[PDB]
């Protein structure tokens, strides 16, 4: 879960 | 006579500063009194008391702060006898299980020295150094005691920022001004066939996934380019104009290679459609 | 020279007794030995202790529970001296604001009483005579001391489970056998057309509402009926088949006049789709 | 053939509503749709949905909240079949022991009652009937049915706004517009000579007290025009102009009836030293 | 005019004062300035101060306490005007159900009231009145207005030390000097052959018991007169010389009965072994 | 160029995996795929999910598991380049100081490391190299690289399984079946006649002591060989068939030296009593 | 073969007794049995019993104890094959960086070893070398394996009484008799100009701090030599009789160096005031 | 939020 | 359980 | 303790 | 305290 | 904040  | 530790502490130790606003340690990387140290350190203060390893004490300025990277830049000016330094190493060596030195200045009249490894590379280091308040800010060494990153505080493992990181981030820093951290505004995944019939198994999964591989949007962080540009959550990105995609990762490094106030085009599943993103600065 | 709270609980309080089984309050409605109660009084268990508020205990046994009423009954051996009874009232003439008396055998040997009103009606009724333990599953009276509830434990407002429903249930519950509970297995909720567009505004909505007014399933609870009928989270129910509908409570109504293993035809949304669930016995 | 509970109720409790902004219970006191509620239950929100005890609904106008006495007035829309009304007692007729009967409308199909004595009088009314959520806002009822309060949420201990306070409030807030409610900004204390001296005999006490008998100001909150005027923690107040004082409840009542930005002289010992206060409106 | 409550408040209240030590109520019993109250409110101190429902102040001597049954008597210098009193009425004639009110003076300036029942009678009462502190060492009124228990603050259910207990203790209270409480010291348990043999069926039951009905030791207090009599967790008393028993309660009777220092010949099994136990004062 | 540190991890990190089922670290014993992990990471699930350093996935089989040493083995199918192999160590060779280097591969794209010492042997290795999930079912090295542990998570003191131990029990795993691990399931004891007499001198210890040198059964496991020979909480053991005993950890060792379903003779006091236990199969 | 680490620890280690008294770790310093501990290891008891790494286990006496620095030196019966020792090695002589080996004997049977470095040197040692109970009292050694420290148990930071501080206390506490600590009882605080108009400025700071640079009294401990020449929280300290001061660690370096029961005359504003503190004895 |  |  |  |  |  990665923040763009 | 001495370990190889207490050689690398004498070599970077004296130019390891404390930090006060009313707190943390920094690091002298120039004679002319340029101080790394961590963003939290210095808050959003902008006024900071320098005391050197010897007890000289400086009022020095915030000159300014990345809170993405968490860097900050102060400086103070070099009267008397000359400001120490550490020198700079550089971190694209790193190994994992090369030694690690993490050195604060907390008190202001002596270092603190904890010991480690590099635990992990991304990029923070990861460092089985205990990395504590106080030595965070301060400057973590090699064997032979360059700084190859900065302590942060933030189990056993710590943290540091990889000293080129700093070295980018330098320049700009110091004189004012913001580093560019370009976004949209995105929690994504990467979703898997086998993860979206799995997901569609389930009674109580929030939404259908479309069966394929792409960049689940999770979360549309409010008063975003990604919120204005009408994504919601629940949307598979599948492409960013042209090329395919279902790697979040690589989505941060065309967001990120695209720069502040950008277009992007994006290919997603809801239903097919593609929006404009404009890129804006993360804060 | 008594209140009427002294008086009431000298009609009925002979016939509250204590329940343990290694705990609670029942009463006894028949100079037979029939006991009514709370199911989470008795447990599981079928072996129970009877004490009357004079002393003499008796072997009673469990004659079985409805887990969805909470309500048990307990049956004793009626030797020796007649055992005294409550006098049953009716429920459906409860007005809010009718004095309620609440009265329990934690010790065996005297009444609790605590002393209260009707706060709410439904299909508990709400009174804020003090309900603890102990005092649960004992008979709530009115003025006149007539049950008119059975205690439950479970602010300043305590439930009684009205007394009519376990007249209804007690003939079944005394002679063994399963009180009839058809459910069908959603958590649900009425959908107001402001309110679905109201939450498709929300980028971050799980699902997107088809901007009716119904009755959306927010749950599918595992191994039910809805579950085996391909019913999803996020489903709109429109109507029953015919009649539409908007009102969980209408549905709760619908599925409980059909009974146990009933197929319904439902109208949903999802798309328009019409499913039959077998009803089944809630456990 | 009721009790005189469920007989207020029958006069009082049509007139209590609910009130959702996405909560609590407020009652109609006007054929006009004028409703009293409490200021926590509106919020700072000004659309407000109004349910009768008989279903029907009304778009409400929140016409505005005094913060300080925690009353606000909703305006609803009066068509159709007239809004029935809750009558106003009068609260300067209270004594303690008198019944009291709090109502509410959480749900807005059913009065929730609750049944207690005025417990204590100042100006809040305290009574042991249960004050809960939901309830909060609703009427808190004399034995013949007439509001003599507003219920406030918030032991078996709960609180009400004494009726003639609202009587007083209603035209205000009905018409929009501001409450005075003038302040300095001290928290004070009586101080008693063997209070002083007491106080003067632990080594370990924050300040020295002057030994006399006043007001002592334990805590100047900031942006308050005590700050202004320069008061400080420690402070012993002894007059205010002209008259000598050791009671903080005589200063309120002097600073209240000065009113709004009226300048006050003071009399304090810290060395003595006179100060001029200009009072400003409680936020 | 007024309900009853009002009434009996009327009557008993001027006599209901409040107690500081730097705290709680009490209650005038004698135009000489006896006073009743909690000895939790007046700790261990002697002197306290109280105040009159009218404002009037007395130093007040601690003239001592009962640290069992939680009572003091407190005096007062009845100058001036005569002190106002509190009818004693009767505790055995309490029934459950009977109106119960509960009087406070936590301020000083007004009673504080609260109404329930007597809820349950040992030989504690037990009431759903609020029973709070400051209300606490106050009387417990009937409907006439008789003070008829002592509130105690240790739900819904509060205590109320009965008013002849606090009748028997008076004059020793009053004229300094200890109230007798003769115990020997141990932690019992009624054993039922059904529990002995239950319990022996368990491998993890700490002690095998030997399958009669008596009295188990659970616990033997440190210092009291049972350690020094040899007495170990895990005898079965069966007799006090000569009668044999099974209730721990009859036990205590005999103990009491038997007064302070008083040998007691004790039946237990462990082996069968009778020994003496010298009661003691319990502190 | 490297420290020992880096070497060693490019000596054995290869083989170090990431297992998921939906997690932790493996490492590669066998060019033909045998992993070996901790039981508490493969869960009770029989799929599993290996990658390699390097970034291959393989669909892994739980070959299974011993609960009780929290072992297991996967097997993975070695298709492709060949799978790189952790070179198997001895534990019998550790000493305390001896270096201690804890690899894991959490993400599956690197090795995590943590450098320690051996800080205890017993049979679990203690080591102050920073034992942490993700890292654990990975392998702890020697200074040259070999497997001398595995990582097990559970201060600064971290445990692994000594490698020997795996080493004996990889063939059974492996081959699906059951390790045995023979019990009788007492809480025991070594009982101190100095500690006997202590014990009895205590009024409320829970059983008098025989006074004699043993183990003391402090607590009979339900549903086990002890309870069903009749052990009961308080016996003390004195031999195993003939050999005399106080020492909790040689009983240990006769019980498994015997092996599964043989009985054992033992000498107990409580009285004096033999009694035999069939030992059974830990779970 | 072995590391430096497993070479110190056999040098040392045998020297490492388990302390129980019905616990933590020591360690012999003369073939005449006396043995370093920490204070909190053996409590105020003076019975302890002593365990050798290699299994022999002594009647040794607490000797006596020193709360303030937390040594406490025990004896034992030398007796048979003579007690092994650890050698002393000397603290002046620690740099930050030097390897620190901290060992504890736990359980009796072995060693437990940590390592780390000297992280800090104030007179308290840091280390990262883990220090956990048990390990506590116990030695720390240098490299070459001589006692550097005394481990006391109390981040990856943990704390050593530094040798030399022992060897100080070494004769006094084996002799029986009090180590002195002199003191006056207050909580002090450098006072800073640019701090005392920093405090002036809070309207609430608890007291007005005359300007200066001084000692400013924080708290003045009950029942000491400061309380009973009338020391009060706010006073500044400015002189130690002549001599001016500003800190507080000057004038601890005073009040030691004067010793036990001397005068010290002191220059405090409060107005300007000198008192005189007879030294007493920390306890 | 109710339960059928 | 009882006190005595 | 008042807060005017 | 140990489990056989 | 120290204590002498
Ligand atoms: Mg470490
Ligand atoms: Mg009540």
């Amino acid at each position: 879960a990665a923040a763009a | 006579s001495e370990s190889f530790v207490a050689a690398a502490v004498s070599r970077s130790g004296p130019a390891v500063v404390r930090i006060d606003t009313e707190q943390g340690s920094g690091f002298i990387i120039d004679n002319s009194g340029i101080i790394l140290t961590n963003a939290h350190v210095v808050d959003g203060a902008s006024k900071v008391v320098v005391t050197l390893r010897d007890g000289r004490t400086f009022d020095g300025q915030v000159r300014g702060t990345d809170e993405v990277t968490d860097l900050a830049v102060v400086k103070i000016e070099p009267q008397g006898s000359a400001l120490p330094v550490a020198p700079l190493g550089t971190s694209s060596n790193l190994q994992v299980g090369d030694w690690a030195i993490a050195v604060g200045n907390p008190v202001g009249l002596d270092n603190t020295v904890t010991l480690g490894i590099i635990s992990t590379l991304g990029e923070f280091i990861q460092t089985d150094a205990a990395i504590n308040p106080g030595n965070s800010g301060g400057p973590l060494l090699n064997a032979r005691g360059e700084v190859i990153g900065i302590n942060t505080a933030i189990t056993g493992i710590g943290f540091a920022i990889p000293i080129d990181q700093a070295k980018a981030i330098q320049n700009t820093l110091a004189a004012g001004g913001t580093v560019p951290h370009p976004y949209i505004g995105v929690q994504m995944m990467n979703i898997t066939v086998d993860q979206a019939q799995q997901n569609n198994r389930n009674p109580n999964s929030p939404f259908i996934i479309p069966e394929v591989d792409g960049i689940l949007v999770m979360r549309v962080l409010p008063g975003t380019p990604a919120e204005r540009a009408g994504i919601r959550r629940g949307d598979v990105i599948v492409a960013v104009d042209g090329t395919p995609i279902s790697d979040g990762a690589r989505l941060q490094r065309i967001v990120e290679q695209a720069g502040l106030n950008k277009a992007l085009k994006l290919d997603l599943l809801r239903r097919r459609l593609s929006l404009t993103v404009q890129t804006a600065q993360l804060r």
